[PDB]
């Protein structure tokens, strides 16, 4: 051993599953909200189903300029009216 | 071709007989400890 | 027992994971490495980089998501948070490709980290660092195929990209355009591998069936003790049990073992020198003898002349959309097809 | 004893430089037949007409061949699976043209390596062993069946049998990305996982056997001389080895029990190569790797990319080339 | 608790049903539990297969490999295997499932709470693995009752309502037998074929009265065979040639299935006799087949001769000649030329393919089934998108010979393994060194050297 | 991108008049031409003869038009080759042939119309790759 408790201690101890019976749902409805509010999306600059083409556009938005890549995704997105 | 299809079935069957035979002749018994396995 | 002294201490405990000096390198690129990847696949996107959906958020599953590699028109930008492509901007440094730069040398360093881990601890318990050095062939490979061979062609656009589907496509890529199949280190390196699968396999099985009774057990695993001094499976048994099969044995144990480890280690260093020269496209593409006479006699065909064929199809038909940087026009007549295909 | 005894007794003999035993004795002339059919092929058979169109392909030496292009070719589609032994040719340049040596070395060389698993069990009974090897044996001999013997009979012909030779291999892999989508099968993605993953425990456990090697030796010669053959004492200190690698990862990811140890060893690759083979085996009958082409899909209906359409596209170019004048109708159906 | 842990069995939990093979009651219970597990799988699936089941879909369009069984014994079908009721489905489903409560019911008692040795309770359900005259005592029962399985196929053949007939004069129907082949010549000729292609051994069985006539002679063989080992007991010659032994005998067994599922997964794979089509979608060779008669009749309708038509490498490009020169399909379907099937017979003459019944003769019906088997090929992902590897998804397609096919080369694989592990292990234990070298007695040490 | 009402706007007939369907419309549609249809039409294609196509310019010079609603029920009523000189419902499905093409027994009025309004409508979303074959996968 060194020094720490077993896991088989912790993890069948009534506290333990106190703590986590919250802290773990928690989490797991974080990350789905996460999701369903859309943060995710705009936090990775993941496109939506409707945001990866304009409407009659059928061409990719692939980045062709090293240094002024940034603005070149930024008038892409404003090419989604 | 009709010769050779004839010793190559000889042949076959010469050895096939041998496999099974041999596997027949006390082989259990063939082995360093327990020799009584009948 | 200054400061340095008393952080050494610290640093060394015997905890249930071990942390030492390298632990401060090993721990934060190895933690970001995965990281990352797990926060790409799961919700960035390949759409910029390569017109490709490859996160879960996107609806890809496990075989098919990726960290991509960023566009060609990069470079081999190091494709800084900070640096003046992104600019500061984490969204667009994510829509870039920044996190495949982000793992890959996270993932580098990480793996120096490691190797320094096994150096440490094997310092410390008073072992031989045989483990260690057999960790340069994973090294060898991971540098040669993410750093030296995008660094060799255009940009790190022809990296492979970190995912399943990802790293398929790579292998399908080194058929068509490299004839990599064709390579001698290549074929030394699945040599190396099939072999240490193979030593893996008959070592375990062989040791495990010339085991001593050590216990009344027909369960045998019991019949251990990691203390006992004896052999606890027949060395001479298995000598000539392997003579009177194969024609040859192992007869010592310490060859034999150190023979496991130069094997897998050898051929992956072999099959690393091969990608060193692809990232050049010194390839072993061809036999000039072969193609001068197929090229002079329409009747002459070989598997080798077979495989160019595929080759160039593989490239004719990967190539506008594995390479959309290059804009591939390539008119339905003029695709190379077989009969009715 | 009669003479038939002592003939028994010699065949099963213990003390044999090499063991015969009754496998021995159908194992030795296959396998010497399989070996110099192969040999003299290779070196000398004229062009096969692999694919049943006329169409023969060079596999030899003297033909054209170097050692990685050279192959002995697998028999004509014009036979499928009929049985095609040399007594059934009018001639033996009939014989060569359509491939006979193919089904003469593979047929020869199944039954012989098939006795060859069998007679690691005999003899692992003659010498007071555990049976077992002959089964780890049986991954390698399983996957070959199923190159040689299974997808040959689920395709409807020889013809598609991997080649006996390098680049053939190659065209077999390939031809199999093309009509299979191998690399998509999770029983090939397990073989990847029981060969990547042997290569890996065999330099781990070379590795840490080595680096707890007891000091028996000086430095102007090599350890290996520490270890002397029958010896009794375990050459290693497993403990310190375990002690190592324990603290490498954490202490209940290692191994302290030998035994536990090396049947991992023997178990990973071995079931790994099992998978491998049954896929082979079971694209045999075209159940083949997951198809996600075109699985997502934009707001409007616009098909949106992942790295399985790439891979879609490769797998494209190698069937519309492959056998370039063999198909007349659209679908490639065997 | 006896033999329930590793000190006093000698086994590990992960080998913990080996604690049994001394304890036959409560083997008994493990036996008829596990039997119960297969009934109640046959019917579940049945009522699962039914309740997911459109009628005027093929079988083979809905994963199905239950109901299509059940369809080639003439129950539910009618001409061209059109679904005419389903309600048979709908017993066999019911009837299996209820059994399986009944042999639950059994196992467990006898597993958990019926004596854990029979040998004491009962000399007749007792038994010791040694005593080969019991040994072969049960093997006759249950001879007997395969025998009386097999007659059971018989009885529904010949006066139960018949058999589905796809070879059927006037198309695929379902037929009373009334003359099944008795003829030894025929039936062990089967026997005797080489499994090699045009030959295909017992695969190629190509007719109703040749399976029926089949099973009655494997019946009396079964029945004849069950007396037989009730009332002898081993003699010399097989004594000394055996382990005599439990694991022994589950080894021969092992053996025995593994070669059933390899045989089993050609039959799925080739036969269209008792697989029919019409209901487990067509044979890879058909489909090939069938492609080719597809576009030999739409070309010729355009006004192509197929028959003097010159393919790209100088070979008919829809008509050529076999090995021995019948009259074959074009193009790569030449290794299927073996293929039959009542859609194509009537284009075949003494030659083989007859170029004035195809001129002349193709109906519609051959057409419309030429097409359907062309565009139901068994070729299919693991995700089920049907066709070939490259296609988009679209159709939800894997043929049910696939399914089987595959399944039972897996299982017999597996089979063969666990007959090599078996049967190594009961000769290693019956000579008395399975759990290993005896250090002081060590065979190797007391052989001279190799050199 | 959106399927908006205009792509789900289609002729009517050949007299200039359109029918804007649904999305459940749409979404029977997809299923019905996958439950009757993609055996052989997968991808807007031809399995068991190539060369016909159900492109939407395929559609219009084919005789009677079949570029419309009006077109594509009555094709799945009765069946004609290109030029519309023979009637081909005993080798392709039809309502007049659901005798012996089962498939055909449950679809309804309704249900053709959706299958026409699949046909009509999918190539306006994938273009080229509606009765492109594998070049366009
Ligand atoms: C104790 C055992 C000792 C054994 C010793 C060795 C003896 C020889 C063994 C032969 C092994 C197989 C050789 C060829 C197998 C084959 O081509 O099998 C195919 C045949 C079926 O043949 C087909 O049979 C067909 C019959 O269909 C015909 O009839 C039908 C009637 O409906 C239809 O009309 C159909 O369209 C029509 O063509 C045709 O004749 C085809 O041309 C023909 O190819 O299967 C069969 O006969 C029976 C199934 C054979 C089993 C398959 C072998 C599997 C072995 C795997 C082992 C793995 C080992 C791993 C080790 C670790
Ligand atoms: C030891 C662990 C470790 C190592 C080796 C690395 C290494 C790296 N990181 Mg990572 N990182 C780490 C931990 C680590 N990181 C941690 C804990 C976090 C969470 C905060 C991150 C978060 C992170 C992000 C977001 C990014 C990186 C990036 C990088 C790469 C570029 C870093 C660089 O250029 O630094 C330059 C700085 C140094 C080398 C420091 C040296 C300082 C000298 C020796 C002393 C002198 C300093 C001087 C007094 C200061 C004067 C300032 C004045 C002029 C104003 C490099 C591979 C970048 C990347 O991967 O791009 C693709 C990137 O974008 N890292
Ligand atoms: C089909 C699979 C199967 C079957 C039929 C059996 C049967 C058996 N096992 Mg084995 N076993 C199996 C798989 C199976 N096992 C697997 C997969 C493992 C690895 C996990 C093992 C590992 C193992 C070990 C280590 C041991 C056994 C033992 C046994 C025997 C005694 C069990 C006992 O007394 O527990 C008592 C159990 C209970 C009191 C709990 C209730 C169990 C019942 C049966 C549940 C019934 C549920 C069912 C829905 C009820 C329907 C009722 C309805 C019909 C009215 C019994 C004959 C033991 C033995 O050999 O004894 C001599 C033993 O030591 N098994
Ligand atoms: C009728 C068939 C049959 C029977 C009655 C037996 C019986 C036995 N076997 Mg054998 N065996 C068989 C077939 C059979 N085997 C096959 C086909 C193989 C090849 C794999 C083996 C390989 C084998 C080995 C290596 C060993 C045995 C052993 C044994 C003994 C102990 C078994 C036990 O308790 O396991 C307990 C059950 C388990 C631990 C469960 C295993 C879990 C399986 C692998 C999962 C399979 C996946 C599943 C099909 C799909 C996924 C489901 C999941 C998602 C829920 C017992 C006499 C042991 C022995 O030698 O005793 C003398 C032993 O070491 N068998
Ligand atoms: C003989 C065996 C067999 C066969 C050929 C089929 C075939 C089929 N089933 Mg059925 N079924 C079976 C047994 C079988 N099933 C069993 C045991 C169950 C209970 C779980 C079911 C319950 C079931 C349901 C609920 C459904 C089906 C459905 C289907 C159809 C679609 C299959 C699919 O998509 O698989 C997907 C493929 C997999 C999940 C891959 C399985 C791979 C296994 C785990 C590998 C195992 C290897 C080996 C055994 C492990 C040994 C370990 C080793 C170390 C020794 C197909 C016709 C579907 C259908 O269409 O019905 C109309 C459907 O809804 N089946
Ligand atoms: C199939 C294998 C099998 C075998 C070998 C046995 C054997 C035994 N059982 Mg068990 N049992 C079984 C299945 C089996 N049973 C089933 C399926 C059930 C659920 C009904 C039970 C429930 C059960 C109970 C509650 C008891 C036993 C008892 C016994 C013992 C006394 C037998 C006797 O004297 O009956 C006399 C024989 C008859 C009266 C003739 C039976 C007529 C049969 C059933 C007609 C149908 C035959 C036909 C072939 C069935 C085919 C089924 C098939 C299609 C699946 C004996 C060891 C007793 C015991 O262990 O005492 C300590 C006991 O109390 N059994
Ligand atoms: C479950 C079925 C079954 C099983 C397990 C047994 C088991 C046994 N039988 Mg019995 N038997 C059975 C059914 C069965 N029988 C039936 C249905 C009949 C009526 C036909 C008989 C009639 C019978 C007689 C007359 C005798 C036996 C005997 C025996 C014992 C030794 C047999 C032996 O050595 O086989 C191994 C097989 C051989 C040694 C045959 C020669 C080996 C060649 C090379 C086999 C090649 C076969 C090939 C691979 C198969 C491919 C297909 C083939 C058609 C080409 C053994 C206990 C003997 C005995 O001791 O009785 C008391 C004996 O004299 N049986
Ligand atoms: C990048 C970056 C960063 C980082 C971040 C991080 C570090 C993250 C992490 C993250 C994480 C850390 C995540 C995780 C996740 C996980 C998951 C998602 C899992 C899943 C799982 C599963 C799914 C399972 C499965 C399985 C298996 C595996 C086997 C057994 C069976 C089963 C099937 C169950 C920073 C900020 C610095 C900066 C910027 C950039
Ligand atoms: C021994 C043992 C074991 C095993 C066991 C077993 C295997 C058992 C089985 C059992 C069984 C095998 C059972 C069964 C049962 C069944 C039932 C209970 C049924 C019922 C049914 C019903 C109720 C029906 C209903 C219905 C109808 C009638 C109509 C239609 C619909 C429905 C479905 C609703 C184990 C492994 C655990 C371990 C321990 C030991
Ligand atoms: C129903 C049916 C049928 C019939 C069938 C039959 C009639 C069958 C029979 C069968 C048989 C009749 C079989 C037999 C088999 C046999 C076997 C499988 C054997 C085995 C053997 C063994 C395994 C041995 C071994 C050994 C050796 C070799 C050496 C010495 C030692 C020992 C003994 C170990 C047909 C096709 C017409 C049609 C369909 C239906
Ligand atoms: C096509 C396959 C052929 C099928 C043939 C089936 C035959 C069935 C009956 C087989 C008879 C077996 O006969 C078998 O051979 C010879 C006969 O002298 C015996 O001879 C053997 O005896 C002992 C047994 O310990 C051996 O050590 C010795 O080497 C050998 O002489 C076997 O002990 C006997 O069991
Ligand atoms: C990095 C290594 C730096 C060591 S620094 C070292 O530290 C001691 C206290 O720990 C001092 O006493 C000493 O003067 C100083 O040089
Ligand atoms: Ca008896
Ligand atoms: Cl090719
Ligand atoms: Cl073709
Ligand atoms: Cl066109
Ligand atoms: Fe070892």
């Amino acid at each position: 051993t060194t020094g720490e408790r077993p896991f088989s201690d912790i993890i069948t101890s009534v506290r333990y599953w106190v703590i986590h019976s919250i802290t773990i749902p928690a989490l797991f409805i974080a990350g789905w909200l996460f999701v369903s509010t859309g943060l995710a999306y705009d936090v990775f600059g993941t496109p939506r189903p409707d945001s990866y083409y304009a409407q009659e556009q059928r061409s990719i938005p692939l980045v062709t300029d090293r240094f002024e890549a940034k603005q070149q995704v930024e008038t892409f997105l404003e090419q989604l009216k | 071709m009709e010769t050779l299809k004839i010793t190559v079935y000889i042949v076959v069957t010469f050895f096939v007989l041998l496999f099974v035979f041999g596997f027949l002749s006390g082989d259990p018994a063939r082995n360093p400890k327990r020799k009584d396995l009948e | 027992r200054g400061w340095f002294d008393i952080l050494d201490d610290w640093l060394k405990r015997d905890r249930f994971v071990f942390v030492g000096w390298s632990g401060i390198l090993l721990f934060p690129c190895a933690y970001l490495a995965l990281g990352g990847w797990l926060t790409g696949t799961t919700f960035v996107t390949s759409w910029y980089t390569h017109g490709l959906a490859s996160s879960y958020l996107e609806g890809c599953n496990f075989l098919t998501v990726a960290v991509s590699t960023p566009a060609n028109s990069m470079g081999h930008s190091l494709l800084l948070l900070w640096g003046p492509e992104a600019q500061g901007d984490f969204t667009r440094w994510c829509q870039l490709g920044g996190l495949w730069t982000f793992i890959a040398l996270h993932g580098a360093f990480g793996l120096i980290g490691f190797m320094l881990r096994q150096f440490e601890i094997a310092r410390l318990v008073g072992v031989r660092p045989y483990n260690a050095i057999a960790f340069s062939a994973p090294i060898a490979v991971f540098v040669s195929v993410f750093l030296i061979y995008p660094l060799g062609q255009s940009s790190w656009f022809f990296a492979p990209s970190f995912g399943v589907a990802a790293i398929f496509r790579f292998l399908l890529f080194f058929q068509g355009f490299h004839n990599w199949t064709l390579n001698p280190f290549h074929m030394m390196g699945v040599a190396g591998v099939l072999g240490g699968a193979l030593l893996c396999a008959i070592h375990g099985a062989t040791v495990e069936n010339t085991l001593f009774q050590d216990g009344e057990g027909a369960s045998t695993f019991r019949a251990f003790n990691p203390t006992q001094a004896e052999e606890t499976y027949s060395m001479v048994t298995a000598n000539r049990f392997w003579s009177q099969i194969f024609g040859i044995a192992f007869s010592n144990k310490r060859w034999l073992h150190f023979f496991m480890l130069f094997v897998p280690v050898t051929g992956l260093w072999m099959s690393a020198i091969g990608v060193v020269g692809l990232a050049l496209n010194l390839r072993s593409y061809d036999f000039i003898s072969q193609e001068i006479r197929a090229a002079e006699d329409p009747e002459f065909e070989t598997f080798y002349t077979k495989n160019l064929l595929l080759n160039e199809g593989i490239r004719a038909w990967m190539a506008p959309q594995d390479q959309p940087h290059e804009n591939f026009v390539f008119p339905e007549e003029v695709l190379p097809r077989g009969n009715a295909l | 004893a009669n003479l038939w005894e002592r003939f028994c007794n010699w065949v099963t003999s213990t003390d044999n430089r090499l063991y015969v035993g009754w496998f021995g004795v159908i194992m030795i002339p296959t396998l010497l037949a399989a070996t110099i059919c192969f040999v003299i092929a290779f070196i000398a058979a004229p062009p096969v007409d692999i694919d049943g169109i006329r169409e023969p392909v060079s596999g030899s030496l003297l033909y054209g061949n170097n050692i990685i292009t050279g192959a002995v070719v697998p028999s004509s589609n014009a036979i499928g699976l009929h049985f095609y032994p040399i007594w059934e040719a009018a001639s033996l340049d009939e014989w060569l043209y359509n491939g006979g040596p193919y089904q003469l070395i593979i047929f020869h060389f199944l039954l012989g390596a098939s006795c060859y698993m069998g007679r690691q069990w005999e003899l692992s009974y003659r010498l007071g062993m555990r049976p077992w090897i002959c089964v780890a044996y049986s991954a390698p001999l399983a996957s070959a069946f199923a190159v040689f013997l299974i997808y040959p009979i689920g395709q409807g012909s020889f013809s598609d049998g991997m080649p006996l030779g390098i680049s053939g291999t190659f065209n077999f892999m390939i031809v199999f990305q093309a009509e299979h989508n191998i690399l998509m099968h999770p029983f090939h993605q397990l073989g990847v996982a029981g060969v990547f993953g042997g290569a890996l425990f065999c330099a781990m456990h070379g590795s840490l056997v080595t680096s707890s090697l007891i000091r028996e030796t000086t430095e102007t010669e090599s350890a290996n001389y520490g270890y002397k053959f029958g010896q009794e004492e375990e050459t290693y200190n497993i403990v310190a080895a375990h002690g190592y690698f324990g603290r490498l990862i954490f202490q209940y990811a290692s191994f302290n029990n030998s035994r536990s140890l090396h049947f991992f060893l023997a178990a990973w690759p071995v079931v790994g190569v099992w998978f491998a083979a049954l896929g082979i085996s079971t694209m045999a009958f075209n159940l083949n790797g997951f198809n996600f082409n075109h699985s997502v899909i934009d707001a409007k209906g616009n098909v949106i990319n992942t790295w399985a359409d790439i891979i879609n596209r490769a797998n494209l170019g190698m069937e519309v080339m492959h056998e370039r004048n063999a198909h007349n109708f659209p679908l490639d159906l065997a | 608790a006896t033999n329930r842990d590793q000190e006093s069995s000698g086994f590990a939990w992960w080998a913990g049903n080996a604690r049994l093979i001394n304890l036959s009651g409560k083997l008994l219970g493990a036996h008829v539990a596990h039997a119960g597990l297969i009934v109640f799988w046959a019917g579940a699936m049945t009522l699962f297969e039914l309740a997911h089941f459109i009628p005027e879909k093929p079988m083979y369009e809905q994963g199905l490999i239950l109901i299509p069984h059940i369809a080639t014994l003439g129950w539910g079908v009618g001409p061209g295997g059109e679904v005419v009721d389903t309600f048979p489905f709908f017993v066999v489903g019911v009837v299996h499932l209820i059994s399986s409560a009944v042999l639950g019911f059994g196992g467990v008692y006898h597993a958990i709470r019926g004596p854990e040795t029979l040998e004491e309770y009962s000399s007749f359900f007792g038994y010791d693995w040694k005593d080969k005259n019991k040994m072969t005592t049960i093997l006759g029962f249950h001879l007997i009752v395969l025998g009386i399985g097999a007659l059971l196929l018989v009885a529904k053949a010949m006066f139960f309502g018949g058999l589905y007939d796809t070879w059927a004069p006037g198309g695929g129907d379902v037929r009373v037998i009334t003359n099944p082949t008795l003829d030894p010549r025929v039936i062990f000729g089967y026997l005797l074929k080489s499994p090699f292609g045009g030959e295909g051994w017992i695969v190629s069985v190509n007719n109703l009265e040749d399976v029926v006539g089949g099973h009655i002679w494997i019946g009396l063989i079964c029945i004849a065979g069950g007396i037989w080992h009730i009332l002898t007991t081993p003699f010399g010659w097989a004594r000394r040639a055996f382990i005599w032994s439990g694991e022994a005998y589950l080894s021969y067994s092992l053996g025995a299935l593994s070669m059933m599922g390899f045989i089993a997964t050609c039959f799925v794979w080739f036969n269209n006799t008792v697989y029919p089509s019409e209901f487990y979608g067509p044979t890879g060779p058909e489909a090939s087949q069938a492609q080719a008669m597809t576009f030999l009749i739409r070309d010729q309708k355009l006004g192509a001769n197929v028959g003097s038509a010159q393919g790209p490498t100088g070979l008919g490009k829809y008509l050529m000649r076999s090995p021995t020169g019948e009259i074959i399909f074009g193009g790569e379907t030449m290794r299927f030329w073996d293929f039959r099937g009542p859609w194509l017979e009537p284009l075949r003459g003494p030659n083989g393919l007859d170029l004035n019944k195809i001129k002349n003769d193709i109906q519609p019906w051959q057409e419309r089934r030429a097409a359907e088997y062309m565009t139901h090929a068994p070729l299919g992902s693991l995700n089920s998108v049907g066709g070939v590897a490259t296609e988009i998804n679209s159709v939800n397609f894997v043929s049910p010979r696939s399914w089987l096919a595959t399944s039972h080369f897996v299982l017999a694989f597996f089979f063969l393994v666990g007959h090599l592990w078996h049967a190594g292990r009961a000769r290693a234990a019956a000579a008395g060194f399975e759990k290993g070298i005896d250090r002081e007695s060590e065979p190797v040490l007391s052989m001279p050297s190799l050199d | 991108a959106e399927l908006t009402p205009e792509v789900l706007t289609v002729p009517l007939n050949s007299e200039g008049k359109t029918i804007t369907l649904t999305e459940k419309q749409y979404l029977e549609g997809k299923r019905l031409f996958q439950y009757a249809c993609a055996s052989c039409h997968v991808g807007g294609i031809t399995k068991t003869n190539p060369s016909l196509d159900l492109r939407t310019e395929t559609l219009a010079l084919a005789t009677p038009p079949r570029d419309n609603i009006e077109g594509l029920v009555d094709y799945m009523k009765n069946p004609t080759t290109y030029d519309g000189e023979q009637e081909i419902a005993e080798v392709h499905p039809s309502l007049r042939s659901a005798d012996i093409f089962p498939k055909m027994r449950n679809l309804t009025e309704k249900d053709l119309v959706a299958i026409a309004g699949h046909i009509l409508v999918e190539p306006k979303i994938l273009g080229d790759k509606w009765g492109g074959g594998k070049v366009y996968y």
